[PDB]
């Protein structure tokens, strides 16, 4: 026999981890839903690769039991072209088109989209930043040669002359080389991710030159750590966090971090010692848990030692176009609640949920009306460079295949130590439009 | 009870038991005895029921039965490889015919216990048939063919595979059993022995066509053919190539005047050449113990003794004496059993007989015991 | 027998019936899905072309460095396998004492589950966690390299399938009667000179089936080689390589030509191994 | 005399070779979240909770379920339709019974991935997915040349001399069916229906491919998928733990069946 | 080669072969002959080499070699299941024992040649199969322990899975080849017939203890114990159980006194009324025509046939006998092969008689060949 389902209950699909701030939310949605709709979430794997496995096989096989999920930045073109997701204008009601555009950052909007029609409505961003040190460094740099160069005349005394970025053979290389290829001013997929312009005109070719010059100038500069084709974005946050680094580069996250990993037992050379005060709050929890002042008192005392920057641009005197790595949420097609999941999706946007889910959570938020509020700006002091950043963002190429794509970008980026700037373009249009093409294997 | 089978005939998609016609009465003990290869198991086969006859009856009693399958005969078939079930344990095994037969299981036990008193199986009856010899499976095999009492018992060769010191003993028992228990009986061998001790009417079978019907004494001495003669007896008859002279014959040694009576049987048909004459080992003594009347038609000169086997009471001295015309097809199919080779012959002589091996001896034959016998028809002539 | 060949043909349809629509159909509909274009993520845009998904597995050097490691595993997971397999079968069949405590531990490699021992290898070698770990020197990590996690993997894969070889060898070293090695003893054969003059030429027949069968199965070696690298450092096999770009890039007329380029490497040795060097069913 | 003493060393070796790499995971699924490489033997302070973790929440439970249910759905069915194709060494034909005991055997090397990217595809939109009617299907297509190579090496071994003389007794062609022939052939089935439900109880990449939802998966495949947010960050207890819940009933079966088992997939060496 | 043996001992951690010797000259042909499960394969495998002794020596020659190898005692043995390889074919087993010594092919081929003619192969018979039927294969067997021409030549008991009419022949073959090639032999046997019909010296072997070896007719005549007495002549021995009466011996049904001079000869010991008789079924005959001398030594009991088994001319007449006490140590191993029961006795009868089942005969008994056995230690007092 079986069956029963008494309630309307929608299961909203988050990532593995950031599940203790994705209930908080989702529970607050429920008892401002009402009485029906009880909001219940799951969790999908951790690791962005086997959340995408999960999603896609489970939707293959017409489950009905996966309604909202949250799909990464870079899943909205296959998503979509490939017919799991529902546009947010084909609703019953037809209020999610206009709801999920009326306030938001123009960058994280564009970035959940396909042949211009809307197919997620997203729900937090991050954009890479520039953490120096402030004191072994008299100012920030502001372009990368400018970078490399004060890195060698920092390479005299000590050996701070480390530039630590993400380097190994994953897609945090990819999002660097995409970051440096657009600030420079070109484009890797034309549009409607069709057409490849990574080399096509001769501006575009000059472009990808110099983003390829400086991947491997980076690289190879004297010192400019030893083992470069090992380090994530957590390796550049260990190799700044031990004082062997002046000019990592980072998302947001590692400004919290180091202050308890400089506070308990401190490795980045900034005392931190201060008052009792600190150790009394950081007892046996590690979390950083202050009364609010002990909080103020250590990042002013890691004002004078860590110091964040925008982006460094490639063309002098020209803003950096930084890329994005936000989450969207998005209504499965294998659903039967297709208007009950949009009005879960546009309860769960609301700009309440995204006050908790940005000040209690660690997720920036993605819509406008917060950044102008101080209470948003207390937990997130950079959040000027970051609005300034994400208003105009460079998204990665949008294509249904797109795995395909970063695995043979980024396995001809792989030998970071070798790369021969004039010469990997020639083969990085190959390698993309062979991708493209539907004929690229991947290992 | 009574088993009359006549014209039966089988016919193999190829003649293997041309015209078998005779009647097996109530209380025989009969025996099917031939080559390996010959109609003697199809017969058996046929009834019992585990083949298709062609023609003919098999009215075992008064009801013709060759249109049935074997639940409606009451026929007990032992088999030769013991065909007993091995996961059921032996009191089971011998008690299946009844628990089939739909009979109280109190009469069960006690006819199988009964039975097992017959036998030596007192205490086995609480064993599968895995832990058991040779001997007591064929014991258990037997009396599950003895219990339901059924109309015939038909044996199938069931005591080739036991050891020849067992052999002896086994046959002396089923003898014994069955003229106890008196029911109709056949039984296929491979052996002359096995056929003339348990035995009480001979059927010799070459080929399919029954040779030769008889008490086995009576095969003994007067057999009707040359496969009849030269196939039952251990020590198997020896064959001379003869020629009449029209007075005798010069036979390969001696000058044997063929004695009046015999000699006229002999002139009522003389139409082939090489009439053929057998002289049976016993009768073949020597010139030393054959004082008396006996001497004058003793025929001895000498002839070697190739092996003298002294195996007790009968000194066997073996020989070859050359010529041609021991050639026919009877003696050839007869030899290709066992090798005759080309003039190899035995003589079983007394046991006071000082002899050696390797020395010249003077073997003597008796010319009042003797057969003639005719070498392209294949048909004693002395007697039938 | 005209109507028993009626009940052999009556009896033995549903297994043929079953076994052709189960290996006859999706052979003969991978090679249908190669010839194309479908990438199962843009449906809207597939077509037919041709050749071009051969010769685009053929000639990059992704499919050859996944058809040579299942090759330098496959030719030394054999000689291995059989050197020590034949150890096995010789001490299971001439063991004096046992031979129902022994012969029960050989079955216990052979019916436990492969997902459950390569899992046991793969915290063995694991630094911190594994006894097999600490053995070398500190700070080692076989399983990050390429050469030292395929010694890993053909460890694995010797350990978890010759107890199989080793009851096929057994089954046609016990034809072998006791009473002829004896009349090989009494002549001049030392105990090696007469297990390659009566032993090995009397079990021909059973050593080309389980040479052939432990061949075309660590050819198609994927869970032993999944769960401790899953292709990796370009360790990959490959049954892992037809099932990355069908089940992590979608690529369908790419999973297919691969799926049946497996199928006619493989048929290549079931080819040599029953022609040319004579192999037959048991 | 020193025979025994240099040959009982043999029989401790082929043990410890063949005993470590279980001893091992059943040591590593009792420490308690103190996996400091204590030893093959003698982990100290052995309190298992990982038994009693992966068993809450529907992850393991039903995806042990499945297994055993597929399990045996794929031996009943696989016995069944292999006994009566094995019945075909009794019997006779013409028109190739020497190549079916060849092909329905040489498709047990097959290589999985060289059809399970068609049958993947075919199971794709046609309603055949993530459901055990789409696992017990090719189960049992691979399962078949093992039940018919282990059955037809004992429907030779049974001597049908005994139905013929079963027949020259009162049984009828019907009772010789139900009683000495049906006991004879059932300690060879039930070494078959061991051997088959071996095999499909650990099979990957059919579970792997076929298989996404919470039906249809199997064990092996939920112990390969460990690796998620269930297990506390540290997923060596756990993967321990259900390594061991699955290799628990291979030693129950072949504690008990080490004669059958071996007879039957030697064919002929007992 | 000369080969002698004394002292030769074996035993199994319960001895079995203790305390054996002999000296088998050269060109003898010695059978060792036995019960089944006695110490007379043992002592095979020990001459051969497959297994090692425990003591005593063992001197081929002279140099004993019981510590050297198979290979280098130069011995050959051919086997009872005819151990030969099926991997090759017939020519490549013959030549096995010749090319594994490392012989130039020349002379391989030439003497292999010669001894396949020697026997019956003359074109290797098939020459592609090393599988045969049973002669030729058999023959085989034979050809490749003949080839290597060693010093002694053990056959272990070749003829016991052929056919009873091709085992004489076969018999036959091994006795002229034996003679005609000088080796040594050690045959193994396990029936009497056999032992006595080939063989120079045959040894019996109850248990592990050789009795009486020399001659067939030594070993017929004069038996030295109740075991080599009842075991050797196909009819088994009757053992009566006797009573002396201080002027001769007093059987169970009848009184005789046997002559005074053998008579204070088996007096020369007192022996506690412990005696048994024997009485071959050779020396019991009918009242046919023994009238004459041996009327008054005739001794003509009466006793009714229980069966009469007429298988030619000699008629073996069984009957029974009332009351028991045939009971010994011997007789006991003895009887537990066969002769069971202990009151069915045999009596040959020349074939001049008429009886039939069933029926009162008065055998009569020539009472001067009965030998007097003890009860304790089996052994005979007449003669050993």
């Amino acid at each position: 026999c079986g069956s029963q389902t008494g309630g309307i209950v929608i299961n909203y699909y988050t990532p593995a981890n950031e599940e203790a701030t994705f209930k908080a939310v989702a529970n607050r949605c429920n008892e401002q839903l009402g009485g029906r709709f009880q909001i219940a979430q799951r969790n999908l794997p951790k690791g962005a690769d086997d959340q995408r496995l999960q999603l896609a096989r489970r939707l293959t096989g017409n489950d009905k039991s996966l309604d909202v999920m949250a799909l990464d930045v870079v899943w909205t073109a296959e998503f979509a072209e490939a017919g799991w997701a529902v546009p947010l204008s084909e609703d019953p009601a037809g209020l999610a088109e206009a709801d999920a555009t009326e306030n938001t950052l123009p960058g994280p909007l564009e970035t959940a989209r396909w042949q211009d029609e809307l197919y997620a409505a997203p729900i937090t961003t991050n954009t890479q930043l520039l953490w120096y040190r402030a004191d072994l460094m008299p100012a920030p740099p502001t372009t990368w040669d400018g970078m490399l160069d004060e890195a060698n005349r920092l390479y005299r005394e000590g050996g701070p002359s480390w530039i630590a970025v993400q380097g190994k053979q994953y897609e945090g290389m990819v999002v660097w080389f995409n970051t440096l290829l657009q600030s420079a001013g070109g484009q890797v997929l034309s549009d409607d991710g069709q057409r490849v312009t990574l080399t096509d005109t001769p501006e575009h070719r000059a472009a990808t030159v110099k983003a390829l010059r400086i991947i491997k100038s980076v690289a190879t500069a004297p010192g400019a750590d030893p083992s470069i084709t090992q380090t994530d974005e957590n390796t550049a946050r260990l190799a700044l966090e031990q004082g062997k680094a002046a000019l990592e580069v980072n998302w947001p996250y590692v400004l919290p971090s180091l202050l308890e990993n400089a506070v308990k037992g401190g490795v980045s050379f900034l005392p931190l010692d201060g008052d009792p005060a600190l150790q009394g709050s950081i007892n046996d929890v590690g979390t950083f848990s202050p009364t609010d002042e002990q909080f103020d008192i250590a990042f002013d005392a890691s004002k004078k030692v860590f110091g964040f920057a925008p982006y460094p641009g490639v063309n002098p005197d020209e803003p950096a176009r930084v890329t994005l790595g936000g989450l969207n949420l998005a209504v499965a097609s294998t659903s039967q609640h297709k208007a009950e999941a949009f009005e879960a999706i546009r309860c769960l946007r609301n700009v309440e949920n995204q006050r908790y889910t940005s000040i209690e959570g660690g997720l920036p938020a993605v819509r406008t009306s917060l950044y102008d509020d101080p209470a948003f700006q207390k937990k997130y002091p950079q959040y000027e460079i970051i609005r300034q950043q994400l208003t105009n963002a460079a998204v990665r190429p949008a294509t249904p295949v797109y795995q395909a794509v970063s695995t043979r970008m980024s396995a001809t980026l792989a030998p970071i130590s070798d790369i021969d700037p004039e010469r990997t373009a020639d083969e990085l249009t190959e390698a993309v439009q062979k991708a493209i093409d539907g004929k690229g294997l991947i290992p | 009870a009574e088993i009359v089978l006549d014209r039966v005939t089988k016919s193999y998609p190829r003649a293997a038991v041309k015209e078998f016609s005779m009647t097996i009465a109530d209380g025989e003990f009969i025996i099917l005895v031939g080559p390996s290869g010959c109609g003697k198991s199809t017969t058996l086969n046929m009834i019992a029921g585990l083949e298709e006859i062609t023609s003919g009856e098999l009215r075992i009693g008064g009801e013709r039965v060759n249109e049935k399958a074997p639940k409606d005969r009451d026929i007990a078939m032992v088999f030769q490889s013991y065909a007993l079930y091995p996961h059921m344990t032996v009191r089971q095994n011998i008690a299946f015919p009844l628990t089939l037969a739909k009979v109280p299981k109190a009469e069960i036990a006690a006819k199988v216990e009964e039975t097992a008193k017959i036998l030596d199986l007192s205490e086995l009856l609480d064993r599968k048939p895995g832990q058991l010899s040779g001997g007591q499976r064929q014991r258990v095999a037997m009396g599950r063919a003895i219990v339901r009492s059924p109309k015939a018992f038909l044996m199938d060769q069931p005591l080739s595979n036991l050891d020849a010191k067992l052999r002896v003993q086994m046959r002396a028992e089923i003898s014994r059993l069955q003229d106890r228990l008196g029911t109709t009986t056949v039984y296929v061998t491979h052996d002359q022995t096995e056929a003339m001790t348990l035995g009480d009417r001979v059927v010799v079978m070459l080929a399919g066509e029954v040779q030769q019907i008889g008490t086995p004494d009576e095969l003994y001495s007067s057999p009707a053919n040359l496969f009849v003669a030269g196939f039952i007896g251990s020590p198997a008859m020896n064959f001379f190539p003869a020629t009449r002279t029209d007075v005798g014959v010069r036979l390969p040694f001696g000058e044997v005047t063929l004695t009046p009576h015999m000699l006229d049987l002999l002139d009522k048909q003389a139409r082939p050449e090489n009439i053929i004459v057998g002289i049976r080992p016993e009768h073949i003594e020597d010139s030393a113990l054959l004082d008396g009347y006996a001497r004058i038609r003793a025929l001895t000169f000498s002839v070697r003794a190739d092996i003298v086997e002294s195996l007790g009471a009968d000194k066997y001295v073996h020989f070859t004496t050359e010529g041609a015309g021991a050639e026919s097809a009877q003696l050839a199919e007869l030899a290709a059993d066992s090798g005759a080779g080309t003039n190899q012959f035995i003589a079983r002589v007394s046991a006071d007989s000082r002899v050696r091996t390797g020395e010249q001896i003077e073997l003597a034959i008796d010319t009042t015991k003797l057969s003639i016998f005719d070498a392209a028809t294949g048909l004693n002539l002395t007697r039938d | 027998k005209k109507s028993e060949r009626r009940l052999a043909f009556w009896l033995i349809a549903p297994a043929v019936l079953l076994m052709l629509a189960v290996t006859a159909y999706p052979i003969g509909y991978a090679v249908w899905l190669s010839l194309q274009r479908y990438n199962l993520a843009e449906p809207h845009d597939t077509e037919f072309i041709g050749l071009a998904n051969y010769v685009t597995v053929l000639t990059d050097g992704y499919w050859w460095t996944a058809f040579a490691v299942t090759l330098g595993i496959t030719v030394v997971s054999v000689a291995i396998e059989f050197a020590l397999g034949l150890a096995l079968a010789l001490v299971m069949h001439r063991t004096i004492f046992g031979k129902g405590a022994v012969r029960t531990a050989i079955l216990i490699p052979y019916g436990i589950v492969t997902v459950a021992a390569s899992y046991s290898w793969y915290y063995a070698w694991t630094p911190g966690t594994g006894y097999l770990a600490n053995l070398l020197p500190e700070g080692s990590a076989p399983l990050t390299d390429q050469l030292p996690s395929l010694a890993i993997v053909v460890l694995a894969e010797v350990w978890k399938t010759t107890p199989f070889m080793a009851l096929l060898l057994l089954a046609g070293l016990a034809l072998v009667p006791q009473d002829l090695l004896n009349a090989a003893q009494v002549d001049g054969a030392g105990p090696w000179k007469r297990l390659t003059k009566v032993i090995l030429p009397m079990i021909k027949p059973a050593i080309l089936v389980a040479l052939l069968f432990r061949t075309l199965d660590a050819f198609r070696i994927f869970d032993n080689i999944y769960i401790l690298t899953g292709g990796s450092n370009d360790t990959g096999s490959v049954s892992i390589l037809g099932y990355d770009n069908l089940f992590k890039a979608f690529n369908v007329g790419l999973g297919s030509a691969i799926s049946v380029l497996i199928f006619l490497s493989v048929a290549i040795i079931a080819f040599i191994y029953i022609k040319i060097f004579g192999a037959a069913a048991p | 005399a020193r025979r025994a003493t240099w040959w009982s060393v043999v029989n401790i070796l082929v043990i410890v070779y063949a005993l470590i790499p279980v001893l091992w995971i059943l040591s590593l699924s009792l420490k308690p979240t103190s996996s400091v490489k204590d030893g093959k033997l003698i982990p100290t302070e052995i309190t298992f909770a990982n038994y009693k973790a992966i068993f809450s929440g529907d992850a393991f439970t039903s995806a042990l379920f499945n297994s055993i249910g597929i399990g045996l759905i794929t031996t009943i069915i696989a016995v069944v339709i292999g006994g009566m194709a094995a019945y075909a060494v009794a019997r006779l034909q013409f028109p190739g019974k020497q190549l079916l005991i060849g092909v329905a055997l040489l498709i047990a090397m097959f290589p999985h991935i060289s059809l399970v990217t068609p049958i993947f595809n075919m199971w794709r939109g046609i309603g055949l997915f993530d459901t055990w009617p789409g696992l017990i299907i090719p189960y049992i297509t691979f399962a078949l040349p093992l039940a018919i190579y282990t059955l037809s090496a004992f429907f030779r071994e049974i001597p049908w001399d005994l139905e013929k003389a079963a027949k020259m007794d009162g049984a009828t062609p019907a009772q010789a069916f139900r009683k000495v022939i049906a006991p004879l052939a059932a300690p060879g089935i039930v070494t078959a229906a061991i051997l088959v439900f071996i095999f499909a109880w650990n099979d990957l990449l059919l579970a792997l491919s076929l298989t996404a939802t919470q039906r249809a998966i199997t064990a092996p495949v939920a112990i390969a998928n460990f690796t998620g947010s269930s297990q506390f960050e540290e997923p060596t207890g756990s993967i321990a733990a259900g390594a061991m819940v699955i290799t628990i009933p291979i030693i129950i079966f072949v504690l008990i069946f080490q004669r059958r088992i071996v007879a039957g997939l030697t064919s002929g060496a007992v």
